[PDB]
C-alpha cells in the first residue's frame, strides 16, 4: 500500500482531447424549478453541464449542425462536493452555483377577512 | 492515505518501466515502417514515438504512469502482430487535419472559438 | 415556540400557524395542489390537497388547515388517495380534449397530477361544457374552456398587480372567469398570469404553437431590460431563442418578471448587425471584412490620441466590454470615457458605491416602515421594485409618499406636490412628513435616477442627502439600516460607475473628440451636430437604431442572450449572463472585438481569455467578480459631507418622470424598439380594444 | 385476484434470506451487506479484495454450487468516490437458483481477475476494461475487445460523449480512411422528460 | 509622471484592513476636498490584502500593498503617490 | 393556389422561396422543385359553414374513431363563427 | 378496384407517377422554413 502526496488527475487516461480538456468550463448547479409547474422534484440533484458552443444551420434541409462533442453531456451528482471532486479529477474548469431554496412563508386563511388590515380580499 | 499500487511502488520503478517501453517502441519502428509500407522515414516514426511519450511527461502519479505504460504495451502489441492497419499508424500523424490557428487574431477571424 | 407534529409517523417541529401542506413540505412530501400558490393568498376551493388526519374522520384542506399539537398526517393513506382520485375525476370530467393543440402540452399540472395521483379511466358518459373565449389584449391568449376555476389569476391580479379587473361572473357550473366586458388586462406584470395558470386557459400569444417543453434547452441567465437584474431562463431550440421564463430569486426577482423582459426577446431577430460595415466612395454603408474594418479603426486610433478620443457606453453593455474599452482608451492616454446617463459628480461622485447604489436591498423594502419616492415612477422604471413595494404595503401597512407627478401606482400613496420646494421643506423640518420620518422606526428615501437627468440633479441629490442626514441625526445613529437609496433604470450604469466611467456626456460636450466609440449607444445624446466636422465614429453594437445609421464604421457585437457577460443591478449585486445562442453572422464578442482592435493597433491588451478579462475586472473592482454578494460598506457620512460644501439652486420645474404611461414603458430601449410584440402592445394600449 | 399485479413468492423470499444469512455468517471478512429484492433476487455486497474468496466459496461449496457465471458487467456512478461497480451473476444448477455479487472500484484500483474461477471471466473482464477502464491484475491477455484499434477513451463511462470525439471518412488525397474530429449535420436533440411530480413515495429520500 | 486615478481596495471585515478603514472614516473627506478632480475610487475586497492602485498616464499602474498599515502609514503612502516620490 | 416568385420559382404553402441572390437555387438546375399544389388553407376556406340550432356543438372530424378527438364548440359569440381547431371547421347558430 | 372502387377525393392525384429517380423530375430536398434572423438594412441616403 503506497502513499502518494499528489492530487488525482486522470486527464491523460480519460482520452479527452487537449482542447476539450483545457478550454471547457462546466457549470455545477441545482436546476431551477420550471415556472409553468408547481412540482419541485427536479430541483433535488446537482447537475454538471458544459458551456454552449456554436450551432449553425445545415445548408441542406436547414437542420441544426454542431461541432461540440460535449453539447448534450449532462451529469447528475447527489452533492456539490461530489460534483466538484469529479470536475477537478477530470480537469475541466468549473463554476459552482449555490442552491436556492424558497424561504419559509407564513400562510393564513383568516387574514383574508381582516377587520382593519389591508390583507382583506375583495373577492374569492 | 495508503492506496493499492498497480505496479512500481514508488516513481523510480515507474520510470524504469517507461524506459523499457520506450526501448521496445524504439526497436519496433523500422519493422513497422517496412511491414506497413509506410511512406514516412524511420526518423519521423522515432520522432513521433518521442512526441507521444513526451505529452505525458507531466504525470507525477505512479499509478497513472503504470496505466499509461500498460496501454502503451497494448498498442505496441497491436502494432507488432499487425492487428492495426496502415490507417491507424497514419492516424497517429493527423496528415489530413488542417492546421488549426493558435493566435488570438486568427481565432477571432475564423469564428467564436475561445 | 415550535410544536411537534407527525407526518407518516415522522416527528417534525413547526412554528404555530403552519399549515399541513407546509409541514409536509418540511418533511419532504409535496401534496398535490391546483389553487394554492405560495405567493398568493389561500383559496381552498380546488379541493385537491385533501389529506387524512389519523384520528379525524373528515379530510382537511392541507393548504388552509393549521396543524395542531400531536397531529398525525397520513399523506399516502387510502382516504387521501380516494379523495385525490375523485377530485381529479371531476376536473377531467369537465375538461376538454385539447392536449395535442394546447400550448401547455407537456408542462401541464393537470396532466402530471392526473398521471401521478388520478385514475387512468373515465366514467363520464355525458356531454362536456364549452365556454366562450374572451380577449384581454395582444399578449395573453384565452381559451377559457380549459379553465378549472382555480382563481389564481384573480388573486394574482388583485394582490400583486393592483388591478381588480378579473373576477368570476355567474354561479354554479356556469361560473366563468373574465372581465365581463371587453377590457384588456394590460399591465407591466401580465405574463405572470400566463405562468401561474396551471392549465392552458391563459397562454403566451407570441410563443403560441412554436415549440414544446421537452424540446427546449434551458439556459440560466439574467435580465438586461431594466436595472433590477431579474433572473430568467432562456428556452432555446436548435440554436434559436424560443421563450423567456422567470427564475426564482427571493431577493431580486421572486418568481415574477415584467412584460418587457418576457416579450421583447423577439427583438433579437430583427434589425440585427451581422457583418462589419464601412463607407464607400459614395458615403454608403457596405459590408466588408473584420480585418479591413479593424485596420481602418486602428489607423484612426494611431493617428489620434489625447482628449480627442471618446467612448459613449449604452444601456446593454457588459463589464468585460467596458473594462476592455477603458484599457484600450487609456493606452493612448485618452480619457473621454462616458455613459449615456447623468449622475452628479459633485462631492463624492462615483468614488463611493454607497452614493449611487440602492443601499437598502430590494428584500429590505419588506422591513421598512416609511418610504418616500422622489422623482421616480417605479411602476415603469423598475416594475419588480414596485411589486415589492406593493407587497410590503399590503402585508405591513407600509406608508408610501410620492413627491412629484401623481403617477398611478398600484397602491394608495400620499401625494406631495410636484416641485423640489417640498423636498427642501422636508429637509428643513417645516413639512409634517418630516415629523412622520422622525417618528418612523425604519425610513427610506428612494430618489429616481431619471430625476437626476435634469439640469439640477446635483441639487436634488444634495436635498435628499440632507433629508437622510436629518433622519440619521434625529433617529438612532446605531444600526445597520440604510436610508439613502438611488434607483437606476439602466443595466450598465452601475457597472460603468464601478469601473470608473464618467457619468453623462458633459465631458464630451465640453471637449469635442476626433474619434468616437459608440459602444451600444443608441440614446442619441450626442450626434454629428455636437461633434466636430469629419469626426470618425466607430459604432460597436448589435442593433442598428441610431449609432449604426450615423456611424462611419459599424462593428457587429453579441446580445446578452448570445454572450457570457457580467451585469450589476441597482443594488450593487453582480450577476453573470450565460451563453444561450451564438452571435449571428460575423458578430463577435465585444471584449474580443476590442482586444483584436488593440492588437491590430499595436497596443495589445494583456488578456486573451474570459478568465483573464475577469481577473482584470477583479483588479479594477473585486465586487464585479464577487457575484452573489450584496453586502457593502456605508459611506453616507462622507458622501453627505462632500455634498454639503458646494450647493446650487433648484429649478422651478415639476418633477415629471420620463415614463407616464404603459406605452412609454413598452418602448424604452433598442431591443424593445426592434420588437414586433412591443409594437402590437403599444398599438393596443393607444387605440384600445 | 388483482390480474394487473404480479404475484409474490414469500417462500422463495424466505429461502433467499436464509441463504444470505448463511453466506454472511460463513464469510464475515468480506461480506459487507446482504439484500433481497421484492422480486426474489439475492444480492451480496462485498469488499473489492474479497472477489476471489467469495467466488471460490460460492462455486465450490456443497450448499452453494454456483458452477456457472451468468454475466459480469460494470455500472458507472460518477457521484460516488468509487464510481465503478463490478457485478457478478452466478447460476446454481444443482439448487436451481441465481445470486448476485457486487463490489466497487475506481479508475486507478485494480480488481483481481476471476479467470482462475470462471473461464468466461476472461472475455467479460476484457470487455469491462475496454468499456470502463477498470484494470484486472492477473489477466492472461488483457486488451481491447470491442472498440477500434487505437481508440482513445472508454465509451461506456458516463462522462464520455454519445458520439465520441472522432469520425472516419475516406480521404482521396492520402488514399486511405482518415480520422477527423466529429461533426454532425444534425445535432442530437436532448429531451428533458423527467416529470416534476414525485411518482413513487416508497423510494422517497430524506431531505437531509 | 501625470497621475490619472487612485483606487483603494479594503476588505470591510478583515483585521488587516483596520488601518485603511480608519483612514476612510476620518481622513478621506479632507483628502478628496484637496483633489476635487482626482478620481479616488474606494472599493471592497474579500480576503486579499488591501491595495492602492495608482493609474498613471498611458495606462501604467503601480500597486502598493496596504496590509496591516496604520492610518498614518496609509496617509504617508498616499501623499507619496500624489507628490510623486 | 401556387404562386410564383419574381425569380420564376414557385412558392410553397409555407411561403418558402429562395431569394434572387441565394446560391442554393443551383440545386434546382436541370431538376425540379417539389411543391404541393393543393393548399389546405384555401380548401378549408372553400369549405362552407354549418348551421346548428344549439349553443354547444360537437366536432369529431367525421368517421368517428377515424377522425380527431371530440371537442365542443360554444356558439354564443354572434360576431364570429366557432371553429373546431383540429379540422378548422366553422359552425354558427342560425341568426336572423 | 372494379368491384370496390376507392373513395373519391378532390386532392388525390389523377395521374400516377412512377419512381422518377435519375430523371429531371426527381425530388430535390430544401428547407421549407423562412429566414430566422433579419439583418439591418443601412440607409440609402448619405450623411454628414
Ligand atoms: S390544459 Fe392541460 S389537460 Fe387541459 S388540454 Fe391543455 S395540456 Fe391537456
Ligand atoms: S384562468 Fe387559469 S389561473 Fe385563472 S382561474 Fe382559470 S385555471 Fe385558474
Ligand atoms: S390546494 Fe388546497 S384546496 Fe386547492
Ligand atoms: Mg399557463
Ligand atoms: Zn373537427
Amino acid at each position: 500500500l503506497i502513499a502518494v502526496d499528489e492530487k488525482l488527475d486522470i486527464t491523460t487516461l480519460t482520452g479527452v482531447p487537449e482542447e476539450h480538456i483545457k478550454t471547457r468550463k462546466v457549470r455545477i448547479f441545482v436546476p431551477a424549478r420550471n415556472n409553468m409547474q408547481s412540482g419541485v422534484n427536479n430541483t433535488k440533484k446537482w447537475k454538471m453541464e458544459f458551456d454552449t458552443r456554436e450551432r449553425w444551420e445545415n445548408p441542406l434541409m436547414g437542420w441544426s449542425s454542431t461541432a461540440d462533442p460535449l453539447s448534450n453531456l449532462v451529469l447528475t451528482f447527489s452533492t456539490k462536493e461530489d460534483a466538484v471532486a469529479f470536475a477537478e479529477k477530470n480537469g475541466w474548469s468549473f463554476d459552482v452555483e449555490e442552491r436556492k431554496v424558497p424561504k419559509p412563508k407564513s400562510k393564513s386563511y383568516g387574514a383574508n377577512f381582516s377587520w382593519n388590515k389591508r390583507t382583506r380580499v375583495s373577492t374569492k | 492515505t495508503s492506496v493499492k499500487p498497480i505496479f512500481s511502488r514508488d516513481m523510480n520503478e515507474a520510470k524504469r518501466r517507461v524506459r523499457e517501453l520506450y526501448r521496445a517502441w524504439y526497436r519496433e519502428v523500422p519493422n513497422t515502417v517496412h511491414l506497413f509500407q509506410l511512406d514516412i522515414s524511420v526518423k519521423q516514426g522515432r520522432d513521433k514515438v518521442r512526441e507521444m511519450f513526451m505529452k505525458n511527461a507531466h504525470v507525477t502519479d505512479p499509478r497513472v504512469v503504470d496505466l499509461l505504460v500498460i496501454k502503451g504495451k497494448m498498442e505496441l502489441e497491436e502494432t507488432i502482430n499487425v492487428w492495426k492497419q496502415r490507417t491507424h499508424i497514419m492516424r497517429f500523424f493527423h496528415e489530413t487535419e488542417a492546421p488549426r490557428p493558435t493566435d488570438f487574431l486568427s481565432k477571432f477571424y475564423v469564428g467564436h472559438d475561445p | 415556540n415550535l410544536i411537534e407534529v407527525f407526518v407518516d409517523g415522522q416527528s417534525v417541529m413547526v412554528e404555530p400557524g403552519t399549515t399541513v401542506l407546509q409541514a409536509c413540505e418540511k418533511v419532504g412530501m409535496q401534496i398535490p395542489r391546483f389553487c394554492y400558490h405560495e405567493r398568493l393568498s389561500v383559496a381552498g376551493n380546488c379541493r385537491m390537497c385533501l389529506v387524512e388526519i389519523e384520528k379525524a374522520p373528515k379530510v382537511v384542506a392541507a393548504c388552509a388547515m393549521p396543524v395542531m399539537k400531536g397531529w398525525n398526517i397520513l399523506t399516502n393513506s387510502e382516504k387521501s388517495k380516494k379523495a385525490r382520485e375523485g377530485v381529479m375525476e371531476f376536473l377531467l370530467a369537465n375538461h376538454p380534449l385539447d392536449c395535442p393543440i394546447c400550448d401547455q402540452g407537456g408542462e401541464c399540472d393537470l396532466q402530471d397530477q392526473s398521471m401521478m395521483f388520478g385514475s387512468d379511466r373515465s366514467r363520464f358518459l355525458e356531454g362536456k361544457r364549452a365556454v366562450e373565449d374572451k380577449n384581454i389584449g395582444p399578449l395573453v391568449k384565452t381559451i377559457m374552456t380549459r379553465c378549472i376555476q382555480c382563481t389564481r389569476c384573480i388573486r394574482f391580479a388583485s394582490e400583486i398587480a393592483g388591478v381588480d379587473d378579473l373576477g368570476t361572473t355567474g354561479r354554479g357550473n356556469d361560473m366563468q372567469v373574465g372581465t365581463y366586458i371587453e377590457k384588456m388586462f394590460m399591465s407591466e406584470l401580465s405574463g405572470n398570469i400566463i405562468d401561474i395558470c396551471p392549465v392552458g386557459a391563459l397562454t403566451s400569444k407570441p410563443y403560441a404553437f412554436t415549440a414544446r417543453p421537452w424540446e427546449t434547452r434551458k439556459t440560466e441567465s439574467i435580465d438586461v431590460m431594466d436595472a433590477v437584474g431579474s433572473n430568467i431562463v432562456v428556452s432555446t431550440r436548435t440554436g434559436e431563442v424560443m421563450r423567456i421564463l422567470p427564475r426564482m430569486h427571493e431577493d431580486i426577482n421572486e418568481e415574477w418578471i415584467s412584460d418587457k423582459t418576457r416579450f421583447a426577446y423577439d427583438g433579437l431577430k430583427r434589425q440585427r448587425l451581422t457583418q462589419p460595415m464601412i463607407r464607400n466612395e459614395k458615403g454608403l454603408l457596405t459590408y466588408t471584412t473584420w480585418e479591413d474594418a479593424l485596420s481602418r479603426v486602428a489607423g484612426m486610433l494611431q493617428s489620434f490620441q489625447g482628449n480627442d478620443v471618446a467612448a459613449i457606453a449604452g444601456g446593454l453593455v457588459d463589464a468585460e466590454a467596458l473594462v476592455a474599452l477603458k484599457d484600450l482608451l487609456n493606452r493612448v492616454d485618452s480619457d473621454s470615457l462616458c455613459t449615456e446617463e447623468v449622475f452628479p459628480t459633485a462631492g463624492a461622485g462615483t468614488d463611493l458605491r454607497s452614493n449611487y447604489l440602492l443601499n437598502t436591498t430590494i428584500a429590505g423594502v419588506e422591513e421598512a416602515d416609511v418610504i418616500l419616492l422622489v422623482g421616480t415612477n417605479p411602476r415603469f422604471e423598475a416594475p419588480l421594485f414596485n411589486a415589492r413595494i406593493r407587497k410590503s404595503w399590503l402585508h405591513n401597512d407600509l406608508k408610501v409618499a410620492l413627491i412629484g407627478s401623481p403617477v398611478d401606482l398600484t397602491y394608495r400613496y400620499d401625494h406631495l406636490g410636484d416641485s423640489p420646494k417640498i423636498l427642501q421643506d422636508i429637509a428643513s423640518g417645516n413639512h409634517p412628513f418630516s415629523q412622520i420620518l422622525k417618528e418612523a422606526k425604519k425610513p427610506m428615501v428612494v430618489l429616481g435616477s431619471s430625476a437626476l437627468q435634469r439640469s439640477d440633479g446635483t441639487a436634488i441629490l444634495a436635498a435628499v442627502s440632507n433629508i437622510a442626514q436629518n433622519i440619521r441625526l434625529s433617529s438612532g445613529v446605531t444600526g445597520d439600516w440604510k436610508v439613502m437609496n438611488i434607483l437606476h433604470r439602466i443595466a450598465s450604469q452601475v457597472a460603468a460607475l464601478d469601473l470608473g466611467y464618467k457619468p453623462g456626456v458633459e465631458a464630451i460636450r465640453k471637449n469635442p473628440p476626433k474619434v468616437l466609440f459608440l459602444l451600444g449607444a443608441d440614446g442619441g445624446c450626442i450626434t454629428r451636430q455636437d461633434l466636430p466636422k469629419d469626426c470618425f465614429i466607430i459604432y460597436q453594437g448589435h442593433h442598428g437604431d441610431v449609432g449604426a445609421p450615423m456611424a462611419d464604421v459599424i462593428l457587429p457585437g453579441a446580445a446578452y442572450t448570445e454572450k457570457s457577460a457580467t451585469y450589476v443591478n441597482t443594488e450593487g449585486r453582480a450577476q453573470q449572463t450565460k451563453v444561450a445562442v451564438t452571435p449571428p453572422g460575423l458578430a463577435r464578442e465585444d471584449w474580443k472585438i476590442i482586444r483584436a482592435l488593440s492588437e491590430i493597433a499595436g497596443m495589445t491588451l494583456p488578456y486573451d481569455t474570459l478568465d483573464q478579462v475577469r481577473s482584470r475586472l477583479e483588479e479594477v473592482s473585486p465586487n464585479l467578480v464577487r457575484y452573489d454578494d450584496v453586502e457593502g460598506a456605508n459611506y453616507f457620512q462622507q458622501a453627505n459631507e462632500l455634498s454639503k460644501l458646494v450647493n446650487q439652486q433648484l429649478l422651478a420645474d415639476p418633477l415629471v418622470p420620463p415614463q407616464l404611461t404603459i406605452k412609454d414603458f413598452y418602448m424604452t430601449d433598442s431591443i424593445s424598439r426592434a420588437s414586433q410584440t412591443m409594437a402590437k402592445c403599444v398599438k393596443a394600449v393607444t387605440e384600445g380594444i | 385476484t388483482r390480474p394487473t399485479i404480479r404475484p409474490r413468492n414469500d417462500v422463495v423470499h424466505k429461502q433467499l434470506s436464509a441463504f444470505g444469512q448463511y453466506v454472511a455468517e460463513i464469510l464475515p471478512k468480506y461480506v459487507q451487506q446482504v439484500q433481497v429484492s421484492c422480486f426474489n433476487e439475492l444480492e451480496i455486497f462485498i469488499h473489492p479484495d474479497g472477489v476471489i474468496p467469495v467466488l471460490t466459496f460460492l462455486r465450490d461449496h456443497t450448499n452453494a454450487q454456483f458452477k456457472s457465471l451468468a454475466d459480469l458487467t460494470a455500472v458507472d456512478v460518477p457521484t460516488r468516490q468509487n464510481r465503478f461497480e463490478i457485478v457478478y451473476n452466478l447460476l446454481s444448477l444443482r439448487f436451481n437458483s441465481r445470486i448476485r455479487v457486487k463490489t466497487y472500484t475506481d479508475e486507478l484500483t485494480p480488481i483481481e481477475s476471476s479467470v482462475t474461477v470462471y473461464k468466461a471471466a476472461n472475455w467479460y473482464e476484457r470487455e469491462i476494461w475496454d468499456m470502463f477502464g477498470v484494470f484486472f491484475a492477473n489477466h492472461p491477455d488483457l486488451r481491447r475487445i470491442l472498440t477500434d484499434y487505437g481508440f482513445e477513451g472508454h465509451p461506456f463511462r458516463k462522462d464520455f460523449p454519445l458520439s465520441g470525439y472522432v469520425e472516419l471518412r475516406y480521404d482521396d488525397e492520402v488514399k486511405r480512411v482518415v480520422a477527423e474530429p466529429v461533426e454532425l449535420a444534425q445535432e442530437f436533440r436532448k429531451f428533458d422528460l423527467n416529470s416534476p411530480w414525485e411518482a413513487f413515495p416508497a423510494y422517497r429520500q430524506p431531505p437531509e | 509622471l501625470g497621475l490619472r486615478e487612485i483606487r483603494i481596495h479594503l476588505c470591510q471585515r478583515s483585521p488587516g484592513s483596520q488601518g485603511v478603514r480608519d483612514f476612510i472614516e476620518k481622513r478621506y473627506v479632507e483628502l478628496k476636498k484637496a483633489n476635487p478632480d482626482l478620481p479616488i475610487l474606494i472599493r471592497e475586497c474579500s480576503d486579499v490584502q488591501p491595495k492602492l492602485w495608482a493609474r498613471y498616464a498611458f495606462g501604467q499602474e503601480k500597486n502598493v500593498s496596504l496590509n496591516n498599515f496604520s492610518a498614518d502609514q496609509v496617509t504617508r503612502t498616499l501623499e507619496n503617490v500624489l507628490s510623486g516620490k | 393556389g401556387v404562386r410564383t416568385s419574381p425569380t420564376g420559382e414557385k412558392v410553397t404553402h409555407t411561403g418558402q422561396a429562395y431569394d434572387d441572390g441565394d446560391y442554393r437555387r443551383v440545386r434546382f438546375s436541370d431538376r425540379q422543385k417539389e411543391v404541393n399544389e393543393n393548399f389546405a388553407i384555401d380548401l378549408i376556406a372553400e369549405q362552407p359553414v354549418s348551421e346548428v340550432g344549439s349553443r354547444v356543438i360537437s366536432c369529431d372530424g367525421g368517421g368517428g374513431a377515424l377522425g380527431h378527438p371530440r371537442v365542443y364548440i360554444n356558439l354564443d359569440k354572434e360576431t364570429k363563427t366557432g371553429t373546431c381547431g383540429y379540422c378548422g371547421l366553422q359552425f354558427r347558430q342560425p341568426h336572423h | 378496384p372494379t368491384t370496390k372502387p376507392p373513395t373519391a377525393r378532390k386532392y388525390i392525384w389523377t395521374n400516377h407517377k412512377f419512381n422518377v429517380s435519375g430523371t429531371p423530375q426527381q425530388y430535390v430536398p430544401y428547407s421549407t422554413t423562412r429566414k430566422k434572423i433579419q439583418e439591418w438594412v443601412p440607409p440609402s441616403t448619405p450623411y454628414k
